[PDB]
RNA sequence: UCGGCACCUUACGAGAAAUCAAAGUCUUUGGGUUCUGGGGGGAGUAUGGUCGCAAGGCUGAAACUUAAAGGAAUUGACGGA
RNA sequence: GGUAGGAUAGUGGCCUACCAUGGUUUCAACGGGUAACGGGGAAUAAGGGUUCGAUUCCGGAGAGGGAGCCUGAGAAACGGCUACCACAUCCAAGGAAGGCAGCAGGCGCGCAAAUUACCCAAUCCUAAUUCAGGGAGGUAGUGACAAUAAAUAACGAUACAGGGCCCAUUCGGGUCUUGUAAUUGGAAUGAGUACAAUGUAAAUACCUUAACGAGGAACAAUUGGAGGGCAAGUCUGGUGCCAGCAGCCGCGGUAAUUCCAGCUCCAAUAGCGUAUAUUAAAGUUGUUGCAGUUAAAAAGCUCGUAGUUGAACUUUGGGCCCGG
């Protein structure tokens, strides 16, 4: 009979089945434990700011071989150390060190994008002046 | 590591967690 | 919550006053009255959106604060009145009396009477009881307490109430082949008389109307209205007389009148 | 153009039960000089103070700074 | 506190974003119909599919069941009314093999073109949204106003907005203005 | 993961990148005057077939 | 002929194949029913309970990390075959 | 649970007094979590489902936390009172006063959310009441939350495109001009701005419209891409496993179709990308409908309770009539 029951009354067994067998999932287990708020240092948000400590290169894994020129961010709302890539040519003149910095998921929704280990996180905007906008000309960062 | 190697290497393990535990208390 | 509640909100109104879903954020509450809330069409609803006369509900207020519209011969200058079923609604300016009835769609008749109707209305017996010091008293659907009745008056029954003095003109029984009006449902505005009366002793009583056309329609006995014997209404019937034409045959007709 | 009209049997009784600021419209009413919606509000609560007509705290308290 | 206003979206976008076949498809339609965007274009395919399902449940119940015999009569005559189905082939066999060019035809740029009157579908909607055809007495400037077979005969230039007579124009009384300005008296 | 690598490097290519202008050029239409320029450049005035259609031909 | 341990041949069928009269009667998907799985690790680990004299047994995670791990067969290559 | 009383507006372990030992639970009670108010409903969807619902309607709860109460038909009320707790204001130090989870606003928290504006004209509500009141509500301001419609050009003469006629002989002939001429033409209109009128409570805006208002019509459309998946470059300059890109596979070590740029091209277009979540994709949660020999997955084996599931059998057929 193929496994299940598959009987009239049977609607109890097949559901606690269901159930039992529904945590085995990526994102069931995830939601219902609720670890987006507990664990996950963008505490179930999408944007973080946060404060720059610090302007690491991380090295970029094999068999690539680069640096990758992150920064290290104490997020504002949270207290939780954080690393995040700084994406275009150039830009980590554009940071600084201690300065506010808006921050994102990269986009694996966590793990690591690609060469660059443990790096999940990118920033946005620095000094709320939009690292993309500062890149190409468009704005410029505040002075004072 | 065979499987069954890594085992004896982990109730090895096993046996050290629970004793730095016991000796805690 | 702590009481009573003062406020309608619009989209929670009744749905058969037909009121704009926009252009204004409350509806017209019904007054405590005759007739209940969901039962009922207040004198704005009707003097506004029914007949046209007023635009606001402001002119509805300068109309009952000149004695201009009465129901059951008396002014009610109350503008959320609410006038409710087989009430009389005399105009003295324009003389229009009108019977609020209900069209076969479910909703209010604009229907105009005469003044000899207009002299009387009908009343479905609620309840016969005793009252004190042993005098019989009936109850209608309007709440109307009437003293010494006929003693073959039961309820389900209907009278004539006499509308001057409140008074019993005649009354007709309830029994198998008198016209029935459904009031209340998805059969409200449907006339048809009679199959029978199924009893259920326990709650509930259900009554089978087989109308013109031979539609059976099976109701609750409580929104049962006996409103005369096979035929010969004792008011004047709305125009289409409860038959519930379908919506193909509702489209026959329309589409043969606007080609004239 | 399309809209919506009003003739009145005489203009004494336009005058009874058409809206004020269409009469304003007309030159037949001047819009009343009332106080702004927040000014009548507040002298309202100002007066909600007092207990009576408020000539006896006049005459009290101008006694007592003259003194 | 009030009733919500109701709105819905008239259009959906393909599930695959780069398709050969579809790219050059849509582009040749709006170059036939002198369409601005794929919106337009996906505007018709988001109305045919609603239209199409509404026939799917219908032809999926009986016949002489009265739903069908009302919505289905109901869905031709709109149809027919507006010149996307045909006055024979009344079916809903028929509305189901209704495709996007059918009601691109009944778009008034398009018929602007088709009766005369724009020489291209490039100048029919500079036409209609410059306030020029109307199409009863009413000026509209709408090019998706989709004729409904009966306004087709009044579709004209506006009584007003030259090409309808009355008056010259704006840069030609201008140019008259100067011609007259530099010529004499 | 060596966290410290040499920053001094940042933006060099862009830097070092020379700069060259974009050329200034007449303006392209908009909207359906674009999509009617599409069309004769793929439907009605091409002349370029090889393989199937090559709207960026390189030259060889 | 009844029942069993198997086997042989074919492959109607099944499967990704190796093979299988069951591993078939399965998109032409429903005879009944129990248990288990949800990419690889972390890890049968931590913690908690429970069992045992103990070794340990049963139940049993998550953080974090990862773009492949694996299965079957083909061709080569190599074998102190 | 019974019996009686008290209390209630009344039922009732609601409470009290006495008496009995019950009541619930593997059909999940009791307990723990919830970034849980419930429903109408919303997003996605072949079908089945999955996920959301604080939020325009309805029911509940609460007015910092609790607790108590007065009045009144109606409140255990908070734009009422009393007390404690916490916070916090003025003070001449004796005292006195407070409660925006109403509306506008401020701070703080933050990734994250607008005016200390105008009016009761509409909707309705209250009251001795046609008149007064109404941050209920409506109107404007800010407003790329989401949604609708849809400007940024059009049409020609001039150049060469060629599809040709009668064997164009070798082009003319009264061809048929789509692309091309940073040429040349005269027309069309709203964006904007305004006489006015309309709108409106009053305005503002729209709707209408006199005078104005395109030649680079600078009145200039952007956002993302151009190795594959995926539509579009083995063009040019620079860099040289650096800088950098890249969701994934992967490009860079001197000819880089993947970096940074110019050019050209592609996709969507007043929008488009990014992040997170969720839905389809996913028949990767499988009721429909999954897999378990070897890919992860038959309990070491047997018994057995709940659960699930269970052989066949009982009025069949015929004759007639009405009847859509
Ligand atoms: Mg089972
Ligand atoms: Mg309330
Ligand atoms: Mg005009
Ligand atoms: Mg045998
Ligand atoms: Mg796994
Ligand atoms: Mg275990
Ligand atoms: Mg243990
Ligand atoms: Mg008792
Ligand atoms: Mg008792
Ligand atoms: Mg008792
Ligand atoms: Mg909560
Ligand atoms: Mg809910
Ligand atoms: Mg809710
Ligand atoms: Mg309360
Ligand atoms: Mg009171
Ligand atoms: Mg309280
Ligand atoms: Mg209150
Ligand atoms: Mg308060
Ligand atoms: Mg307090
Ligand atoms: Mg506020
Ligand atoms: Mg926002
Ligand atoms: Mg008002
Ligand atoms: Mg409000
Ligand atoms: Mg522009
Ligand atoms: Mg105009
Ligand atoms: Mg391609
Ligand atoms: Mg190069
Ligand atoms: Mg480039
Ligand atoms: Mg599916
Ligand atoms: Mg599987
Ligand atoms: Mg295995
Ligand atoms: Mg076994
Ligand atoms: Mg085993
Ligand atoms: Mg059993
Ligand atoms: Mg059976």
């Amino acid at each position: 009979g193929k496994g299940k029951p598959r009987g009239l009354n049977s609607a109890r067994k097949l559901r606690v089945h269901r159930r039992n067998n529904r945590w085995a999932e990526n994102n069931y287990k995830k939601r219902l434990l609720g670890t987006a708020f507990k664990s996950s240092p963008f505490g179930g948000s999408s944007h973080a700011k946060g404060i720059v400590l610090e302007k690491l290169g991380i090295e970029s894994k094999q068999p690539n071989s680069a640096i990758r020129k992150c920064v290290r961010v104490q997020l504002i709302k949270n207290g939780k150390k954080v690393t995040a890539f700084v994406p275009n040519d150039g830009c980590l003149n554009f940071v600084d060190e201690n300065d506010e910095v808006l921050l994102a998921g990269f986009g694996r929704k966590g793990k690591a994008k690609g060469d660059i280990p443990g790096v999940r996180f990118k920033v946005v905007k620095v000094s709320g002046v939009s690292l993309l906008a500062l890149w190409k000309e468009k704005k410029e960062k505040p002075r004072s | 590591m065979r499987a069954k190697w890594r085992k004896k290497r982990t109730r090895r393990l096993k046996r050290k967690r629970r004793k730095v535990r016991a000796r805690s208390k | 919550a702590r009481g009573p509640k003062k406020h309608l909100k619009r989209l929670a109104a009744p749905h058969h006053w037909l009121l704009d879903k926009l252009s204004g954020c409350y509806a017209p509450r019904p007054s405590a009255g005759p007739h209940k809330l969901r039962e009922s069409l207040p004198l704005i609803v009707f003097l506004r959106n029914r007949l046209k006369y007023a635009l606001n509900g402001r002119e509805v207020k300068a109309i009952l604060m000149q004695r201009h519209v009465k129901v059951d011969g008396k002014v009610r200058t109350d503008t959320t009145y609410p006038a409710g079923f087989m009430d009389v609604i005399t105009l003295d300016a324009t003389n229009e009396n009108f019977r609020l009835v209900y069209d076969v769609k479910g909703r209010f008749a604009v229907h105009r009477i005469t003044d000899e109707e207009a002299s009387y209305k009908l009343g479905k017996v609620k309840k016969v009881q005793l009252g004190k010091k042993g005098v019989p008293y009936v109850v209608t659907h309007d709440g109307r307490t009437i003293r010494y009745p006929d003693p073959n008056i039961k309820v389900n029954d209907t009278v004539k109430i006499d509308l001057a003095s409140g008074k019993i003109t005649d009354f007709i029984k309830f029994d198998a082949g008198k016209l029935v009006y459904v009031t209340g449902g998805r059969n409200l505005g449907r006339i048809g008389t009679i199959v029978h009366k199924e009893r259920h002793d326990g709650g509930f009583d259900l009554v089978h109307i087989k109308d013109s056309l031979d539609n059976t329609f099976v109701t609750r006995l409580n929104n049962v209205f006996v409103i005369g014997e096979q035929g010969k209404p004792y008011i004047s019937l709305p125009k289409g007389k409860g038959i519930k034409l379908s919506i193909a045959e509702e489209r026959d007709r329309r589409r043969a009148q606007q080609g004239l | 153009s399309v809209g919506f009209g009003l003739v009145y049997n005489s203009v004494a009784e336009a005058k009874k039960f058409e809206p004020t600021y269409r009469l304003v419209r007309y030159g037949l009413a001047e819009k009343v000089e009332k106080a702004s919606r927040q000014q009548r509000k507040q002298k309202k609560n100002r007066d909600k103070k007092i207990f009576g007509t408020g000539k006896r705290l006049a005459k009290k308290v101008a006694r007592r700074n003259a003194d | 506190p009030r009733a919500p206003r109701t709105y819905s979206k008239t259009y959906s976008t393909p599930k695959r974003p780069y398709e050969s076949s579809r790219l050059d498809a849509e582009l040749k339609l709006a170059g036939e119909f002198g369409l601005k965007n794929k919106k337009e274009i996906y505007r018709i395919s988001f109305q045919l599919s609603k239209i199409r399902r509404a026939a799917r449940d219908l032809l999926t119940r009986d016949e002489k069941d009265p739903k069908r015999l009302f919505e289905g009569n109901a869905l031709i005559r709109r149809l027919v009314r507006v010149g996307v189905l045909s006055e024979d082939k009344k079916k809903l066999d028929y509305v189901l093999a209704l495709k996007v060019e059918d009601f691109l035809e009944r778009r008034l740029q398009t018929q602007v073109y088709k009766l005369g009157l724009a020489k291209s579908v490039h100048h029919a909607r500079v036409l209609i949204t410059q306030r020029h055809i109307a199409v009863g007495k009413q000026i509209v400037n709408i090019p998706s106003f989709m004729v409904r077979l009966d306004s087709e005969k009044h579709i004209d230039f506006a009584p007003t907005s030259p090409f309808g007579g009355a008056r010259p124009g704006r840069v030609a009384r201008r140019n008259a203005a100067r011609k007259a300005e530099a010529s004499g008296e | 993961a060596k966290v410290h690598g040499s920053l001094a490097r940042a933006g060099k290519v862009k830097s070092q990148t020379p700069k060259v202008e974009k050329t200034e050029k007449p303006k392209k239409p908009k909207g359906r005057a674009y999509k009617r320029l599409l069309y004769t450049r793929r439907f009605v005035n091409v002349t370029l077939v090889n393989g199937k259609r090559r709207m960026n031909p390189g030259p060889s």
